[PDB]
């Protein structure tokens, strides 16, 4: 093995060991404040049963996949776009989820199970990840890319708003904390979805060869050998599992699939066989925090998850703008 | 001793009718105007377009040739590639091996294109001449017998491109070694005193439609030229 | 004079021709809607007196100005920075000059008179235009940029949220109407804002010589004998004049800097000479008609112009991408 | 004669100390392998950077030229330039001249370069070789000495770029009659035969040093060519 090589992975493990402490550093601090404080030995009293277990582990498992899912899907699709400005948030593949979402729970108010609802947002989502990749082969553009994607976002941000406000089963609560994102409501009885997130997010996980080489462009990936439509089809259907399960969990949440995949990059993680990895780590961590944060910071109301993501994403990006 | 075969390709006015023969263990020369139809050729030799034409490689024709075989047998250079971002030029280059073991080789390559030293360094970090080398030694250490037994075909669509007349040079005889080798390198020539010096065989397209082949000395001949580029 | 060129002339004169028409057409249509009808004979009755002149009349004056504008506004900015994609909406230059201006609220007084806000709001959006060009010139590229601006915009939203809501003197609505704007408010007592965008409108749509130039690119721009240095920060300032004082006067519309300029590039008009004063005339007449059915949409409240302009703004857009 | 002067310039590493002359009616080649300064030198005897040494144009020093006028007795192609979107090439090129008027001065250097029937094509929709030319017809406009009386200097880095044979013939046939017009062209050398056979002078930097200057034909001798490459 060359030189250059095996050092690299070395530090890589490095980091992938430190990532992988912050998150459970992070799981547990996550699990000891919500409103009130706790502690992991004050956990096994008649109150912990109620939070520990009943409320916060919930939610807490619920931050951590959707972290490691948008991080990942981020990832994923900068790869397929052959675009580092390539995410969920951005080119509107949440939004897409958003749509079916609504879809469902305005055809069949309370009738629908969560995981009826999840099949109508990862349909939300392969829609836009399918309709952004036509665009990406007929006219290969980073420019092009993402301003459709920021279009059909705001297209799909309209249908939304419309079909609230006809129906008028709205509260322009539930409407901004879906926009903003949110882990308010999560329960037990989301675990469905929960698990649904788990299938994909390792196995995708473990694709990182089709990544390294999709990464090298179009022909060249394919002059190598490489199934590509096949690979950039089941791409997509993983991202729109991922992204609009997450939305189905905690609606709208952006500016982590941007973020979190570039740092990881300048740290040195850039064979997607720890990319990928890197990411999960770094992405349920960074959510974990984003959350806690958005859990005390106002005692009055919980904050949109999307706020904290976006108010120190948009930060952190610009820096990375200088930086690389 | 044929190793590719091309019967009546064409797509379009772009490339119009053209047949010929790829002989193994020669350099062949693309010769012809800007819209001679040049790049779309090699494309197709290549496997990355179909169309109207036949192409055999090696026995069975292209489109019966799986992905995974045909990058054994034979690498591909287009005229221009965007540089992968956040990606150092040694893991760019173990990528395009068959065998990563052959540690050694690829600085081998690496250095005979002055690379040494840009290893480790992030493609999307590189010079102009700098990145065209670091292709072109991702494309040879794919297709090098002494690495790979079924390398065949090495097609290259303006690799020069960039490189000064050292780095030229350079490539000049790892092309030369790599023919001797028993390769076919089938490329687009950029210059004619260069394709006259170097080149083996040369098929002289115009307009699309081929207007000479056979050995460079004879296909690049006043007569010729002039049918060709008009002076 | 070349022959093509006396051609594109030409055909230039007439849709200069037609769309100072249909501004007018839209000029009438606008004074003469609003859950009611006036038509120009019932013009000096006590109602058109009240409605025709002292309501519709001034609110209609702000939506030309604002649209030639930010119309404008886009064309510039674009050339400035070689960019097709650049416009103050998302590069967050409105919403620069929406901190600005809340922040002289706050900071200042109701008693702030507007004139002094516009002069905020103009500086809110010279920061955010400074700051974009000091990116613009160390790492010029069409995504930085892209990027960079967002994000500002982004981190513009933050600083207005959390600056409202620590006063409390918010009130759901004003905050919906800014952020998405709107020209509900708008009433006489504001014609000095108008009047202020008149100088510079006329003087930047005469100044197409430099942007030709510009156009061109840096260093042929230079070469050929071009003050860059001065044009580039001249119209910095002329944008955010500009910008600033249509935030001022209506809030965040955004949409018609990205879209209108294009769309008439694609009908011919292309040397500046036209191109300026054919976006003025396009955006206004656009943004018209999208504020006339921003009010006469809904009887229950008036619609934010900025829903209106993004709604018909993306789709204009995703085709705009496909023809070019 | 002496239209321009290089008094000791030189910026950081890659532009080592370096002085020479520029006569008019001269083309002058800048030669020498990749990293030898050769753009960073041409981007100041044109104006676009500034630093340390002296350069005289035309008696002034180009510090105390103003770019107006500057703009009038010379003309700069930088290596590469991104095609302004939505720009009709008949506009490009009419927005270089000097004088509006002499239309038909267009017309024949457009046709020179074949693009008479490339004119009103938007120049964001041209190809590679096409571009170029568009190019260099629109700084040939500016300043040929038939439109423009202030014309004396033409800076081109790395010109042929993206043209086949012909397009190359095409431009020198161009260069040519524009020092024959008392031009003085200095552009970066792309082909030693070339440069042997089209330039006049010829200054030969190698790290971003002169490692000699003057005649072509003395300046590309093989003690020094193997002094600037290695080979």
């Amino acid at each position: 093995m060359l030189t250059l090589a095996r050092q690299q992975q070395r530090q890589n493990i490095r980091w992938l060991l430190c990532l992988s402490v912050l998150m459970l550093l992070a799981l547990l601090l996550s699990l000891c404040a919500g409103e009130q404080w706790i502690s992991p030995g004050d956990w096994f009293t008649p109150r912990g049963e109620l939070f520990v277990w009943q409320i916060r582990l919930p939610r807490t498992l619920a931050v951590l996949l959707v972290g490691a899912a948008l991080a990942i899907s981020g990832a994923v699709m900068q790869a397929l776009f052959e675009n580092p400005l390539a995410e969920p948030g951005l080119l509107g593949v949440s939004n897409g989820a958003g749509v079916g979402l609504i879809a469902a729970v305005l055809l069949g108010q309370g009738q629908l199970p969560n995981w009826a609802l999840g099949l109508c947002a990862i349909a939300g989502a392969l829609i836009i990840t399918l309709i952004l990749l036509r665009f990406a082969r007929r006219h290969l553009s980073t420019s092009r890319l993402l301003l459709a994607g920021v279009a059909l976002g705001i297209i799909c941000s309209a249908l939304m708003t419309w079909a609230i406000y006809f129906s008028t089963s709205v509260d322009l609560r539930q409407l901004m904390y879906w926009m903003m994102g949110g882990f308010g409501g999560v329960d037990w009885r989301q675990s469905w979805l929960m698990l649904a997130l788990i299938p994909v997010l390792l196995w995708i996980c473990c694709q990182s060869r089709p990544m390294n080489m999709l990464a090298l462009g179009e022909i060249s990936a394919r002059q190598l050998g490489l199934p590509l439509w096949f690979w950039r089809n089941v791409l997509v259907a993983a991202t729109g599992w991922m992204v609009g399960v997450s939305v189905a969990l905690a609606g709208a949440i952006g500016f982590i699939g941007l973020v979190i995949p570039h740092i990881l990059r300048l740290c040195g993680l850039t064979d997607h066989r720890v990319l990928l990895p890197g990411c999960a780590l770094a992405g349920a961590s960074a959510l974990l925090l984003a959350d806690i944060v958005a859990r005390l910071a106002l005692a009055a109301a919980e904050l949109p998850i999307g706020v904290v993501t976006a108010t120190l994403g948009a930060p952190v990006f610009i820096w990375l703008l200088l930086k690389a | 001793s044929i190793v590719m075969q091309l019967q009546d390709v064409a797509e379009s006015t772009r490339l119009g009718p053209l047949s010929g023969e790829v002989r193994a263990g020669e350099i062949l020369h693309l010769v012809g105007p800007n819209g001679a139809g040049k790049s779309t050729l090699l494309a197709r030799m290549a496997g990355m377009t179909s169309g109207k034409g036949s192409i055999q490689f090696a026995g069975q024709p292209l489109e019966a040739w799986s992905a995974t075989k045909l990058a054994l047998h034979r690498a591909y250079l287009s005229q221009q590639q965007t540089p992968p971002f956040a990606t150092p030029v040694w893991h760019y280059l173990t990528l395009h091996q068959h065998d990563k073991t052959r540690t050694e080789l690829l600085n081998d390559v690496a250095g005979a294109l002055a690379l040494d030293d840009k290893l480790g360094r992030s493609t999307n970090q590189l010079s102009g001449g700098e990145w065209q080398r670091v292709r072109l030694a991702a494309v040879v250490l794919q297709i090098t017998p002494q690495a790979n037994p079924a390398g065949q075909l090495l097609l290259l669509d303006e690799p020069m491109n960039s490189l000064d007349v050292a780095q030229q040079s350079a490539l000049d005889k790892i092309l030369s070694a790599l023919c001797q080798q028993g390769l076919a390198i089938v490329m687009s020539s950029h210059d004619l005193n260069h394709t006259l010096r170097h080149a083996h065989r040369a098929w002289l397209l115009k307009g699309g439609k081929m207007l000479a082949s056979g050995r460079r000395e004879e296909v690049l001949t006043p007569p010729n030229l002039a049918q060709a580029y008009g002076m």
